[PDB]
């Protein structure tokens, strides 16, 4: 739809304001470009959390997977976007979710170092010992990144 | 000098007939073009890395490139793209002056300091070293009528049989191919290579070896045995020349003997290098040339000698092929040049007419005829030794310098047939005593319009360039006339003119001449009457000064600005921007709809569409087209509604109704460089390794500010595009090694099946032609076709690319900027209705130094030379109103007297002010040229008034009143005359609606209404500014 | 190397001087392709 698209572009530039009027005039919030990237994808990925806490009260799905299984709660733990991890978690975003190569939120969180993340992603009830399409757990992660910190953790 | 040439009439002929020669012979030879070059030097670095992103390109090209761009000379500065076309542009401007060929060969030697260090894919492309253009002479479209050819086919034709000799033609200087020449296409199918356990390796490795130039050696070479015969040449393997021959190729041969060819795994065809470009004329493919006209060529020549090689190719075209001109600037400047000649003409009969109207005498209309021809001739030859082309700008300044060559001609002839009708001397003597009055005035008048114009040839960048056209041919043309008013002009007086006795004012004839003398000297009295009423009360006249210096500032600030006017050249353009990540097919859709609106909509104007997709002002995604609409003959388009801004403004509207893509049409600029005055061309600059992402929120930061000042700042965008969905694809280092499966074959693969490979070249036909091989369409077009390429492993085992990879969606640039060797972001924008560039870019500095830390900025293009340019404009408005008042202090004996004819500046500006605010024009350069020829006549006027007032108190002993009337009824005539004559020639530019008349307006428009208040106000001013100056300092 | 007049003609001697256009006071150019596998192009400018 029109409002779907402008809320895409609105949900990824951040612009609070025009999201605020779109869901107003009912913009499709479910609304995907060919990627399969809801107005949340776009938002968790760019790191907006206002537009993320206000596209969740407007009923968009937080489990929505793009067209190679990957969800908001992947895109957020994956750079870092601590808050909106647990906005997701708290709005029932599946924490062991797999993409179409069996990484989980847990993984990218690992990969990148994020340790605060780690621990709310664990504390939601993550499978510390879930395996990707390699067999690799968040821990072979942190030992071939060479995390002595996020392995601590994993153990 | 001139009592010289009285006594010397031959010498005097013999001077002009030189002159004549001079510039009869400058004319035939000078170049012909329709601007010249304005734009400071640029030289452009060029790559291609087939299938590459634009940070592959950016990291492994374009920084490497940038880095080793050092100990270059007059390099002003450095900007680039990378973009996922698989190509980088590196721009390096020059100081004005540089030489292009020292500034190309200096940056072309630095690359090879860089090329070992590109990749073999570039290295094997070349990297291209180009002086910088845009403008082209002509484009010249090749099409098929009868659908038997595709534009691959059509661009092979071009290269291989017309380029070359197109290329070769007389005044051609570049000429550049809208496609490629056949490349041998293999469109390799994974299931098949994965069937005979075959990777694109294979298909590479197999091509390189049977496809190849072999040197063997010779039968008998030295050092022989002593008693050989023969010396014959071995030839061994030479490169293939047939799809025929590259289906042939062995790939492998299987256990039971069966043998797999190239043509058992993988598609053959002659085809196109690059499929990203499809170009399309009405519909139907096309290729193209755009052809540019070599330095100091004439383009009228050129464009005949094309079209002569053209039509000795159309015999032997295969049947459809078709030449199409959608683009030739040579008809407009064939228009140009005809109605400057028409302008010049028309104004040499109106003298003679207007002469004859006063004078009424055959032989007085006679000389103004002779001098002012010779004045315009000799001023061709001067263009000639300074180098100059007859272009626009340089026609147009001798239009404008039209009423000050008149004027040195009807002033010289009128004074004497005025000594001759008050005093009764003969033709001789009352030259020899009418040039006594003048010659010293004339020369001052020459020195202190060189002090006006010669300034002007000093402003730097690309408005400099501009002005310098017309400073020089404006001060070569009144330096001749002045030379043509103290040699030849007095001579043809004491020589041609018939006797006049003493108080014959022509009052006594019968007709309409009789009449006419009557009226004039009844209406001589009513003048002289009214300067005496005025000088009896001067008080009122300097408060009504003061109001016209008021309403003149006020009418300044009121009168927006502009460059060149646009022109209705025949041709516009019309931009399709679909959504970012938009394919092709949907990019053709819109292309399609636009051509059918204007074949259809615009039947009656449109001749042709050629549409262009994937390219806007240069090679785009698949989201971006460009459609340049070439219209019929301007005759075919009577009345303001057929005209380019017209239709414009109804295409722009009625594409306005088309979704999910933005298409809107526009005129082209006069010149392309300048850009549109009050815009500005900004870069931020990430100064501590920020990275892309930190940039990109920085510039938000600057647009969403600059958004909050509409007051101050509009249309303020980035030049660059947004970050788009990409795929990344991490391949497994563990699970690779383990499989046996090289990175090496994995990376080719990939790279080879999905991007495409250039492998070797092959001959067709003779002409030596690229190898690619690549994924046929199907295999290579969604994320799931990634699991049907197969590697071999060193066991043998063929492993599917899902065994070893994982993919998910990111963002990132399909086209990242650098500036001076930094990350950049270019942000175009423009000062609101009423601000000046200045306070715009002033603003833009403010709302910058607000921006995160890293975070730098600078000023590039128009706005770098505007900045320069602005800088010396109050030190040449102070140096040439210094020097003309020291030339009129020197004339005069005075310090004081020079302000009074100072004081007549604004009385043509006002009535320039007027009529362009009227006409709803623009402050463009042909007005303000135009307000330095009209300040120059009134100041010319002015001069002599003054001249003759003080002559008579200093050596007649007359009172300051007294002098001041004798003097503005001896020099009414004369000034009615030239302002006549003047303002009737240029009345056919001003009313003009044809090809060119946008400039015509401009030059005519200010001018007209300039001469009206400069006559009306100046016969009446210029006798108070003497009387109140003189009583001031007395 | 190894280079027939033709081969050397086509791969090299072409190529070459269909980039040699837009040269200024360029009079003639005149140039020879060798079985040896040598190429010599000449160009001959305007007095001065
Ligand atoms: C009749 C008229 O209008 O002027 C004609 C007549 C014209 C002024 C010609 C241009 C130019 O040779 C002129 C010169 C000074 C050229 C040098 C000599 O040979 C002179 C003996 C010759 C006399 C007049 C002439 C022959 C005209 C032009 C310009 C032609 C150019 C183009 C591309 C349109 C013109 O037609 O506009
Ligand atoms: C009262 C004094 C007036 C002074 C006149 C000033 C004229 C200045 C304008 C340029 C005049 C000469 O310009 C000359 O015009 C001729 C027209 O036959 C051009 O001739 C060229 O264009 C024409 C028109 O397509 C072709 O047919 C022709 O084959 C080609 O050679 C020359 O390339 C140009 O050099
Ligand atoms: C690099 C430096 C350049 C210097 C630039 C200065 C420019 C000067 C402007 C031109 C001035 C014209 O120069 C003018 O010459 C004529 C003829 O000789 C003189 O003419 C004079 O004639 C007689 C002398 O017999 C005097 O009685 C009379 O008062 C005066 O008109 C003027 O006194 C002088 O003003
Ligand atoms: C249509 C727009 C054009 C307007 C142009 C404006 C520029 C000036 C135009 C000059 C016309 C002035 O015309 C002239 O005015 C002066 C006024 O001082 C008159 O002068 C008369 O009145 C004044 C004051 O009342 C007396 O001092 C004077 O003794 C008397 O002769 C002249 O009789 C008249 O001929
Ligand atoms: C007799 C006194 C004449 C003085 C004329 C001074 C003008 C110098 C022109 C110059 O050097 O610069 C070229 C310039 C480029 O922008 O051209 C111009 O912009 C036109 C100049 C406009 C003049 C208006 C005068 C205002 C009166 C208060
Ligand atoms: C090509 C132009 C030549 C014009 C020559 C003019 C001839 C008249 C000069 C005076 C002749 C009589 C001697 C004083
Ligand atoms: C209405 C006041 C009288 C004004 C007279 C002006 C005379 C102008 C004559 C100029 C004609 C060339
Ligand atoms: C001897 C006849 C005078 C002619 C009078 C002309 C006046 C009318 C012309 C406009
Ligand atoms: C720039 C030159 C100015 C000279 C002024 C002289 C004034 C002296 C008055 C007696
Ligand atoms: C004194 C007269 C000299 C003439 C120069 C052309
Ligand atoms: C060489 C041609 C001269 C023409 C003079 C009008
Ligand atoms: C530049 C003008 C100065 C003259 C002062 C009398």
């Amino acid at each position: 739809s029109d409002l779907g698209k402008k809320l895409l572009e609105a949900a990824r530039a951040g612009r609070d304001d025009e999201v605020r009027i779109l869901m107003a005039n009912g913009a499709d919030v479910n609304a995907a470009d060919v990627v399969g990237w809801t107005p949340l994808h776009l938002a968790a990925y760019w790191g907006h959390l206002e537009i993320v806490e206000v596209l969740l009260k407007n009923g968009a799905d937080v489990n929505a997977y793009d067209t190679l299984g990957s969800t908001p709660l992947h895109l957020a733990a994956h750079f870092g976007h601590l808050e909106i991890v647990e906005v997701l978690l708290k709005n029932g975003a599946d924490v062991n979710a797999k993409d179409d190569n069996g990484i989980t939120p847990l993984h990218l969180a690992a990969n990148r170092g994020h340790l605060e993340i780690v621990e709310v992603l664990l504390k939601y009830g993550a499978d510390v010992n879930a395996q990707d399409k390699f067999g690799k757990t968040a821990f072979d992660i942190s030992i071939n990144n060479g995390n002595e910190d996020l392995a601590e953790i994993l153990q | 000098m001139p009592n010289f040439f009285i006594d010397r009439p031959i010498f005097a002929w013999v001077i002009a007939i030189i002159i004549m020669l001079a510039g009869g012979l400058a004319i035939l030879k000078l170049p012909v073009a329709q601007y010249p070059t304005i734009a400071p030097p640029a030289v452009t670095i060029s790559a291609s890395y087939p299938g590459a992103d634009a940070k592959t390109v950016q990291d492994t090209v374009t920084q490497v490139i940038e880095q080793n761009m050092n100990g270059i000379d007059n390099l002003m500065y450095m900007s680039s793209n990378s973009d996922s076309t698989g190509t980088v542009q590196i721009t390096l401007t020059f100081e004005s002056g540089t030489d292009a060929d020292i500034a190309q060969v200096q940056v072309q030697n630095k690359l090879q300091l860089a090329m070992p260090l590109l990749p073999q894919e570039v290295q094997q492309q070349g990297v291209s070293v180009e002086k910088s253009s845009s403008s082209f002479l002509m484009v010249v479209g090749v099409i098929n009528t009868d659908g038997t050819m595709t534009q691959e086919d059509i661009s092979d034709y071009v290269a291989a049989n017309m380029k070359d000799a197109i290329s070769r033609t007389s005044g051609v200087g570049d000429v550049q191919l809208f496609g490629s020449q056949y490349a041998m296409r293999i469109w390799m199918n994974p299931n098949e290579l994965n069937k005979f356990q075959l990777t694109p390796v294979d298909v590479i490795t197999a091509i390189k070896a049977q496809n190849a130039q072999v040197a063997a050696g010779q039968l008998g070479g030295t050092p022989p045995v002593k008693g050989q015969q023969l010396n014959a040449s071995i030839i061994a393997q030479t490169r293939l020349t047939s799809t025929e021959e590259f289906g042939k190729i062995l790939l492998k041969v299987n256990q039971d003997g069966s043998r797999v060819l190239l043509r058992d795994v993988a598609k053959i065809e002659l085809g196109g290098e690059n499929y990203d470009i499809i170009a399309e004329f009405n519909g139907q493919p096309a290729s193209g040339l755009g052809i540019k006209l070599a330095t100091g060529a004439n383009a009228l020549d050129t464009a005949a000698a094309i079209r002569a090689e053209l039509a000795k190719m159309e015999p032997f075209f295969p049947s459809g092929l078709k030449i199409v001109y959608p683009y030739d600037t040579t008809p407009f400047v064939k228009i140009s040049i005809h109605e400057v000649v028409k302008t010049l003409v028309e104004a040499i009969i109106l003298v003679f007419l207007v002469m004859y109207l006063f004078l009424q005498n055959f032989r007085a209309t006679l000389i103004p005829t002779i001098a002012v021809p010779v004045v315009l001739l000799g001023t061709f030859a001067v263009l000639a030794a300074f180098g100059f082309s007859i272009n626009t700008l340089t026609m147009f300044g001798m239009v404008l310098a039209i009423g000050l060559l008149v004027d040195d001609a009807i002033v010289v002839v009128e004074n004497v047939e005025r000594v001759m009708a008050e005093e009764g001397l003969p033709p001789k003597e009352a030259t020899r005593k009418s040039m006594g009055q003048i010659q010293g005035a004339l020369v001052g008048i020459a020195m202190v319009l060189s002090a006006v114009f010669v300034p002007m040839a000093f402003f730097g960048g690309s408005t400099g360039a501009i002005y310098r056209q017309f400073s020089i041919t404006i001060v070569s043309a009144m330096a001749l006339s002045v030379l043509v008013a103290l040699i030849l002009t007095p001579a043809l007086c004491a020589t041609m003119l018939k006797p006049i006795a003493k108080g014959d004012h022509g009052e006594g004839k019968k007709g309409f001449f009789g009449w006419f003398n009557r009226m004039f000297e009844k209406s001589t009295h009513h003048y002289t009457d009214s300067v005496g009423g005025i000088l009896r009360s001067t008080g009122r006249y300097l408060v009504l000064y003061l109001i016209i210096v008021v309403g003149m500032a006020y009418l300044f600030v009121r009168l927006p600005s502009s460059f060149l006017p646009d022109e209705d050249q025949g041709v516009f353009m019309t931009m399709v921007q679909l959504p970012a990540g938009a394919t092709q097919e949907r990019t053709q859709k819109v292309l399609n709809e636009v051509t059918h609106y204007y074949l259809t909509k615009e039947k009656n104007n449109v001749e042709s569409v050629f549409a262009v997709n994937g390219f806007g002002f240069a090679p785009r995604p698949q989201n971006t087209g460009i459609a340049f609409v070439s219209l019929k003959d301007w005759a075919d388009r009577p009345g303001e509604e057929n005209k380019v801004e017209a239709i414009t403004m109804r295409a722009t509207r009625a594409f306005s109704q088309i979704k999910d893509a933005m298409v809107f049409a526009f005129n082209l600029p006069a010149i392309v460089e300048l850009g549109t005055a009050t815009g500005f061309d900004f870069e931020l600059i990430d100064q501590a390794g920020l990275g892309h992402e930190k940039l990109t929120q920085a510039r938000n930061q600057l647009l969403a500010e600059a958004a909050k000042h509409p007051d101050m700042l509009t249309s303020v965008r980035p030049n660059g595009l947004e970050d788009t969905p990409q795929f990344k694809i991490d391949i497994d280092q563990e699970k690779a090694q383990a499989l046996g499966v090289s990175i090496n074959d994995i990376n080719t693969t990939l790279g080879a099946a999905w991007g495409g490979s250039y492998v070797n070249d092959f001959i067709d036909r003779g002409r030596v032609k690229k190898v690619y091989v690549m994924s046929e369409a199907k295999y290579r077009m969604l994320p799931d076709d990634i699991g049907d390429w197969y590697v071999r492993a060193a066991d043998g085992q063929m492993v599917p690319f899902s065994a070893f990879s994982s993919s998910r969606w990111e963002y990132g640039s399909p086209r990242l900027e650098r500036y001076n060797g930094l990350p950049s972001m270019e942000i175009l924008g423009q000062a609101a209705p009423g601000k000046s560039t200045g306070e715009a870019m002033e603003l833009m500095e403010q709302l910058a130094s607000k921006l995160p830390t890293g975070v730098g900025y600078d000023w590039t293009g128009m706005s770098y030379q505007e900045r320069l340019s602005g800088n010396q404009a109050p030190s040449l408005y102070a140096i040439s109103l210094i020097v003309v008042f020291l030339c009129l202090a020197a004339l005069y004996e005075s310090w004081s007297i020079p302000f009074s004819v100072m004081l007549v500046v604004p009385l043509g500006v006002i009535g320039a002010l007027l009529a362009a605010t009227f006409r709803g024009l623009t402050n463009d350069v042909y007005f303000q040229v135009g307000l330095l020829t009209t300040i120059g006549l009134s100041a010319k006027n002015a001069i002599l008034i003054v001249e003759f007032a003080k002559d008579l108190m200093d050596k007649e002993g007359k009172g300051l009143i007294e002098a001041t009337l004798d003097a503005v009824r001896m020099r009414l005539r004369p000034i009615l005359m030239t302002s006549l004559a003047f303002i009737l020639g240029v009345m056919p530019l001003v009313i003009s609606t044809g090809a060119g008349s946008g400039a015509q307006n401009a030059v005519g428009t200010g001018v007209m209404g300039g001469m009206v208040t400069a006559t009306v106000l100046a016969i009446f001013f210029v006798p108070v500014f003497f009387v109140v100056v003189r009583r001031r300092f007395s």
